[PDB]
């Protein structure tokens, strides 16, 4: 999926 | 799985010299740029140096530069100085969504050689009084770490009953301090006289002996 | 925008332990916690991560070991599902971003995974151009002690060990200061020695 952290 | 392989494990450098450090990851990192260089201390959690695999963290010395390849990267510290003592890990992150981490470089300061100065604490009288006994031997501020700590009671040498522990390198000016504790009871330390410690360094010419006796 | 950890200590190997990150002023609903341990004298190790979407994502080592969760706008939580001896470290929650330095971590804290019972420290004097003293934080578990000299006005020259493990399985540490030789009959040393776990303070006059 689209990711969760920055 | 996810390995982020950290190399060298430890490594050594002078003051303005230059070290360089590789982080290789099993697979790209996340947008090709999830990838930063920490700094960590003992007692202290990791202190950022370089996020995005390039990019200096704020208050972070320019000598500090990040660099890389997708897989491989480099943290190349120049310009070195007595507070880059400390361990050195490469921070991941990939698009499984998942975290990882090198597995640290350690980082010692070369320096001049710097001779211990040398200890010996006899076991308190409220200790003697506990019905135990701890003789005590500190080597204090030296350079380099190998030394050589053994305990001689009526010049007879002990084994097993000693224990050592050593600080980490000071920021500061790069010395290391070592205590060895030798541990008895009541009865066997006031069967005996001549409490020694004998000290081998590279800083010393020949093996330094501190002794006390018994009850003085 | 601060990180703190909570509910470390001393465990029972199989006791089920929690713990707890609090951060203050960092929106959870768009920034990722994550979950780090690092045990004694080793590396850093990742274990998991509480996404900006909600997504809650594990190392593949720590699965089913671990569960994380959310239990308030303000608390992500770090599940340790029966403890052993290899998970005795050092346990931090990080807001670690990877592109940008807005990064923080907490101080982190100890999880000790032992049937031992806790036991306040003794403390010991080590009484003495340069002189040099200390004390002897003799028989604690579990770690850590703090100490202090003259409640934090000395602070030059210190030199605090880390502890060694006893046979008794006990901890040990001795921290020194070295002072000019002049001042011995002058000036007052003292180690304020502190134990946690214990809920242990202790204040030892150092005198020749």
């Amino acid at each position: 999926g689209d990711l969760e952290s920055d | 799985d996810i390995v982020m392989t950290q190399t060298p494990s430890s490594t050594s450098a002078a003051v303005g010299g230059t070290v360089t450090i590789t982080c290789q990851a099993s697979q790209s990192v996340a947008n090709n740029n999830y990838l930063k260089w920490y700094q960590q201390k003992r007692g202290q959690p990791p202190k950022q140096l370089i996020y995005s695999v390039s990019t200096l963290a704020s208050g972070v010395p320019s000598r500090f530069k990040g660099s890389g390849s997708g897989t491989q990267f480099t943290l190349t510290i120049s310009d070195l100085e007595a507070d880059d003592a400390a361990t050195y890990y490469c921070s991941g992150y990939f698009n499984n969504n998942i975290g990882a981490f090198g597995g640290g470089t350690k980082l010692e300061i070369k320096r001049t050689v710097a001779a211990p100065s040398v200890f010996i604490f006899p076991p308190s009288d409220e200790q003697l009084k506990s019905g135990t006994a701890s003789v005590v031997c500190l080597l204090n501020n030296f350079y380099p770490r190998e030394a050589k700590v053994q305990w001689k009671v009526d010049n007879a040498l002990q084994s097993g009953n000693s224990q050592e522990s050593v600080t980490e390198q000071d920021s500061k000016d790069s010395t290391y301090s070592l205590s060895s504790t030798l541990t008895l009871s009541k009865a066997d330390y006031e069967k005996h006289k001549v409490y020694a410690c004998e000290v081998t360094h590279q800083g010393l010419s020949s093996p330094v002996t501190k002794s006390f006796n018994r009850g003085e | 925008q601060s990180v703190e950890e909570s509910g470390g200590g001393l465990v029972t190997p199989g006791t089920p332990l929690t713990l707890t990150c609090t951060v203050s002023g960092i929106d959870l609903s768009r920034y990722a916690m994550s979950w780090v341990r690092q045990a004694p004298g080793k590396g850093l190790e990742w274990i998991g991560i509480f996404g900006s979407l909600g997504g809650i994502f594990y190392a593949s080592w720590a699965k089913g070991r671990f569960t994380i969760s959310k239990t308030s706008p303000t608390t992500v939580d770090l599940k340790i599902t029966s403890p052993t001896t290899e998970d005795t470290a050092t346990y931090f929650c990080a807001r670690m971003p990877y592109t940008t330095d807005r990064d923080f971590w907490g101080p982190g804290t100890l999880v000790t995974v032992s049937s031992a019972s806790t036991k306040g420290p003794s403390v010991f004097p080590l009484a003495p151009g340069t002189a040099a003293l200390g004390c002897l934080v003799k028989d604690y578990f579990p770690e850590p002690v703090t100490v202090s000299w003259n409640s934090g006005a000395l602070t030059s020259g210190v030199h605090t060990f880390p502890a060694v493990l006893q046979s008794s399985g006990l901890y040990s540490l001795s921290s020194v200061v070295t002072v000019p030789s002049s001042s011995l009959g002058t000036q007052t040393y003292i180690c304020n020695v502190n134990h946690k776990p214990s809920n242990t303070k202790v204040d030892k006059k150092v005198e020749p």
